[PDB]
């Protein structure tokens, strides 16, 4: 085991090597936003909400999977990183269905909590979304890809924890959807209906 | 050019899989010789591959649909290509595209019913120095214009 | 070797093979059989000569006579008139000035006068399929010095003294990469290396020119490369759609095995190092340093976030190195002629020469290799032969979509690292594209913006969502549906995207928009307010007017209007309904008198 010395907001920490700034700052009672990360399974950081500036860097780095290092200084309250988080927030919100009154999830959707968390007000944008196709042919699970925001947490948990992995990502850009194989339905493949 | 083997012949597939198992990351290479030998990828063929490898369909189907150099559809006899690079575009290759759509009557990325004329989006063949650049099979025509389009199209 | 009175080289470049160079080579040796001078006249397939405008290229040695635009209609003449009669033909010799003076050497011309061929010193000169021509032209001498006397520690000391910095676009010192690979210690002591030959950006075609010129020098640098960092295994990456290049490179591997050059116990030493080919099929996103790592391993081409670096974790948890081929080419030039030879050329910040590939409306089209420190004004005027047809130069684009435009106010720009980044552009692969007044500069920004949407790997939400959400602002201007203040909505995404990108496209994607607005702000206002295209290119913003003096009034264009927006009486110029036609433009070419102009 190796010990790593680093200062966040002027506060010095000794950690085991391999731990990242997210959980180390959580131990120091500091929070960083997350949508992408879940423990032990999904560390890709594709949500691009957990940004923070690191002194001595060309551009910004995401705090989710950035490894710790010796002698580095971390400051989390610059205006630029707040602006970056907000602009990623409206670019997500211009894709993700806005009739959140009649969502099933409704109350404790993570996206509503983050929208109030960054306190964004203006949506100046008009755009075109993904296709609206209802696959109401299965027995247990119905997907509405009009809401899906490409978390890849679902495919990861079906891939490693389940060791079933009947899901994938296809297409380019907007055609990049998570789907079963052969453009079939879940009743048409071997979904376990695990939950 | 050698004949493309019909899709019902599964023994060549398993022979190539038995040939190319020991190398790491063999998915890309095995898919490209199946592309060379069959011409296109129908579903059962890539499924048998997943049965032979013992790895499920998701990553194979994804890498099939990720690269534009792999096809999910049977294709026509002759391929049609306009070099869509900047060097060919800057001379006015949009006129080439519009004249192709006018003469053939099918849009870009559409295959004619004859199985003979078939068009796609080729970005650069690399011979951008002879713009405009028009490619069909292994034949390239350079420094052209809109006028030469019906005469060259009527060669084949 | 048998003595030859005459020697003839033929260009085997991509542009030459497009014109039918393989037909000429077949016919050239046919007439050597007929006139029975086959054993005295040598025909050799060499690489590109840097000028594919004049392709195919035939030069007869020791005469050194340059022939341009040689076609198949005069095959038997050139055998008799020069190889037998001993005299040249003036009509096929290239004449830049046009006064009748023939250049004795290639560097006497305006195209080659400022061209220092260092990496391209032996490319285009030797026979690549002949191993004897390379070793007879000072080849494989570098390995005999380093495998016997030079330590792996000392060779990286030479590189940082040479001050080489990478031409992949990043501008990082190469010798540091070399020391960042050496210090890392793996669990099993296993080392790997990599080679980047994957060009997919439009207008860049110089990458396989060294492959189409000399495969021997590429693999020779690989044995040098493995000797420094202790690598036992190597990979090289190519594209599948270059069918001529992929065949010949594997042949040169066989001669390395035939002498024992590549493999184990290399030149009676303890150094063992081997190569085999990887078959990519033209994914431009694979040119990213770790997108090629997971492409070979067979997964989705996701660009892995940094850190962890490619230097400390790579193939099977073992250290690796990433660089492009043309930076490997000058490495034997370092050891043979000294590092101070490399430092003899260039400014104080970075040393040496740089290799580019030009494009656009230019009189001569080919390759260009300039020593560092040269102004942009000299590049267009006397090097490229000036602008063709007397057009008006507006802006010159570098790096393709990865860079920005260079307008007429910056002709005395010293093209280097610190000046063009201060001008807000980056060289990248070195593609140079020249624009004129004949095309609108609005939609060509959308043209490079077309490239980034169709190639984006689809991981980070800005490079998925923010891209196509930025198209509709441009096209609503391009069809006249826009409103005032939309250009300031563009400036909101201007600094947001560049700070919020993971994939290498995302940092460099909106910079073409950034470059053009700080010089060409006014011409957007013509698109926005006047609703008029200055170049008459934007289809929905242009209208057709006829001239009453030149129009006969026959009515041929009246038959070719599908919307019937033109009508009138015979023998007089007609009337045009602007709002009624779809602005297809089918009527302008049908007039045999050219009476229709763009307003
Ligand atoms: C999508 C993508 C494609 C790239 N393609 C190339 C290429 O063809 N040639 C090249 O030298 N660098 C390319 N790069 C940059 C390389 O990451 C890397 O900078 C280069 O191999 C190293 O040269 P450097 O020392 O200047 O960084 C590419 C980067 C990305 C993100
Ligand atoms: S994701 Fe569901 S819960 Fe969240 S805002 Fe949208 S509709 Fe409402
Ligand atoms: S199902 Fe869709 S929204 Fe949910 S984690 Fe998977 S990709 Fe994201
Ligand atoms: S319910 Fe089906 S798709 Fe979902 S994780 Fe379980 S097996 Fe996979
Ligand atoms: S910029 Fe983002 S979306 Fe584009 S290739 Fe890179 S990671 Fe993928
Ligand atoms: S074809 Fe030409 S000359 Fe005849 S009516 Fe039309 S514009 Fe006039
Ligand atoms: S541009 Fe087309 S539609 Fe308009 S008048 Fe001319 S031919 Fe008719
Ligand atoms: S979880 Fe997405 S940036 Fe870290
Ligand atoms: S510019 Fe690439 S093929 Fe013409
Ligand atoms: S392609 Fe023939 S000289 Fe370059
Ligand atoms: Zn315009």
């Amino acid at each position: 085991m190796k010990e790593i010395t680093f200062k966040i907001n002027g506060q010095e920490m000794i950690v085991p090597e391999g731990t990242t700034i997210l959980e180390a700052a959580r131990m120091n009672n500091i929070d960083i936003p997350t949508l992408c990360y879940l423990k032990d399974i999904n560390e890709i950081g594709a949500c691009r909400m957990c940004l923070v500036e690191i002194a001595g860097a060309r551009a910004l780095q995401a705090a989710c999977v950035y490894p710790v290092a010796n002698g580095i200084e971390v400051l989390t309250n610059s205006p630029k990183v707040r602006e970056a988080r907000r602009v990623n927030l409206e670019l997500i919100l211009s894709n993700h269905n806005r009739e959140c009154t009649t969502c099933i999830r409704s109350e404790n959707c993570e996206l509503q909590t983050l929208a109030t968390d960054l306190g964004v007000s203006d949506i100046p944008f008009e755009g075109e979304k993904s296709g609206k196709l209802i696959d109401d042919l299965s027995t247990s699970v119905v997907r509405d890809e009009s809401k899906c925001i490409l978390c890849k947490r679902c495919v990861s948990v079906c891939r490693d924890v389940q060791s079933v992995a009947v899901l994938g990502t296809v297409g380019r850009g907007f055609t990049s959807q998570v789907q079963p194989v052969f453009n079939k339905s879940l009743a048409d493949v071997g979904c376990i209906n695990c939950g | 050019m050698a004949e493309l083997i019909p899709v019902e012949n599964l023994d060549v597939v398993k022979a190539i899989v038995a040939e190319h198992r020991e190398v790491p990351g063999c998915l890309m290479q095995i898919l490209q010789e199946t592309q060379l030998k069959y011409g296109y990828l129908p579903l059962e063929l890539q499924g048998t591959i997943a049965d032979e490898l013992g790895i499920p369909l998701t990553e194979v189907y994804g890498v099939a649909t990720f690269y534009s150099q792999f096809t999910l559809k049977p294709k026509g006899k002759y391929k049609i290509g306009i070099c869509l690079g900047t060097a060919c575009y800057v001379r006015g290759s949009q006129a080439i595209i519009d004249k192709v759509n006018s003469v053939l009557g099918t849009q870009v990325g559409d295959t004619t019913e004859d199985g003979k004329w078939s068009v796609d989006a080729t970005r650069c063949v690399g011979a951008c120095g002879l713009a405009p650049v028009m490619m069909i099979n292994e034949e390239v025509f350079g420094r052209l214009t809109v006028d030469e389009i019906p005469g060259i199209l009527e060669k084949y | 070797m048998a003595y030859k009175r005459s020697q003839i080289l033929i260009c085997g470049g991509t542009g030459c093979t497009s014109s039918g160079s393989m037909v000429l080579v077949k016919e050239l040796k046919k007439e050597l059989v007929k006139h029975d001078i086959l054993d005295e006249v040598e025909v050799v397939t060499t690489g590109c000569f840097g000028l594919c405008e004049l392709g195919p290229v035939v030069i007869v040695y020791p005469e050194g006579t340059f022939y341009s635009r040689v076609e198949a209609a005069d095959i038997p003449e050139m055998v008799e008139e020069h190889l037998v009669k001993g005299r040249p033909l003036d009509r096929l010799i290239y004449n830049e000035k046009g006064d009748g003076h023939h250049p004795l050497s290639i560097n006497e011309l305006g195209f080659f006068k400022k061209q220092r061929r260092i990496a391209l010193a032996n490319c285009g000169v030797i026979n690549p399929e002949n191993i004897d021509e390379y070793i007879g032209f000072d080849g494989y001498l570098a390995l005999e010095k380093v495998l016997l006397t030079m330590s792996p520690v000392d060779v990286i000391n030479e590189v940082k003294a040479s001050g080489l910095r990478g031409r992949g676009g990043g501008g990082f010192p190469t010798g540091l990469k070399w020391q960042f690979a050496h210090d890392a210690v793996s669990e099993d002591g296993i080392k790997y290396v990599a080679c980047n030959a994957d060009e997919g950006d439009p207008g860049a075609f110089m990458d396989r020119s060294v492959l189409e010129g000399d495969p021997h020098a590429v693999i020779e640098a690989m044995a040098i490369a493995g000797y420094a960092v202790g690598a036992s295994k190597g990979y090289v990456y190519v594209r599948a759609e270059y069918p001529i290049a992929v065949n010949r490179l594997q042949i040169a591997i066989d001669q390395a095995k035939e002498y024992g050059i590549l493999g184990e116990n290399i030149f009676e030493t303890d150094f063992s190092f081997d190569l085999e080919i990887r078959l990519g099929a033209g994914a431009f996103v694979c040119g990213e340093e770790t997108a090629l790592m997971n492409s070979i391993e067979g997964k989705r081409g996701e660009p892995r976030p940094r850190p962890p670096f490619p230097a400390n974790k790579g193939l099977f948890g073992k250290p690796t190195v990433l660089n492009n081929v043309e930076t490997y080419a000058n490495i034997p030039k370092i050891i043979l002629n000294g590092a101070e030879w490399f430092a003899s050329v260039g400014t104080e910040k970075s040393k040496g020469t740089k290799v580019f590939a030009l494009g656009g409306k230019i009189n001569n089209t080919g390759l260009l290799e300039i020593p560092m420190g040269t102004t942009l004004r000299e590049i267009i005027y006397e090097i490229g032969g000036g602008i063709p047809n007397g057009k008006a130069f507006k802006a010159a684009q570098t790096g393709g979509p990865s860079g920005g435009c260079l307008p007429e106010s910056l002709l005395d720009t010293e093209i280097d690292y610190d000046n063009l980044i201060a001008a807000g552009s980056m060289m990248g692969s070195g593609g140079l594209i020249v624009m004129d007044e004949d095309n609108c500069m609005v939609d060509v920004a959308r043209f490079f913006l077309d490239f980034t949407q169709d190639e984006s790997c689809g991981k980070c939400p800005p490079c998925r969502i923010g891209t196509k959400r930025m198209l509709e602002i441009l096209e609503r201007i391009c069809d006249g549906k826009g409103v005032e203040g939309d250009i300031e909505r563009l400036e909101e995404l201007a600094v947001g995207i560049k700070s919020s990108a993971l994939c290498g496209l995302g940092q460099t994607a909106p910079n073409p928009v950034l470059s053009t607005i700080r010089f060409f702000r006014d011409e957007y206002e013509a698109h926005i307010r006047d609703k008029k295209c200055p170049a008459g290119v934007c289809k929905h913003l242009l209208d057709f007017k006829i001239n009453a003096d030149t129009c006969k009034g026959c009515g041929i264009c009246a038959k070719k209007c599908p919307a019937d927006a033109i009508s009138g009486e015979k023998k007089k110029p007609y009337n045009i309904d602007t709002s009624k036609c779809i602005k297809c433009g089918a009527c302008i070419e049908a007039c045999p008198f050219g009476s229709i102009s763009k307003a």
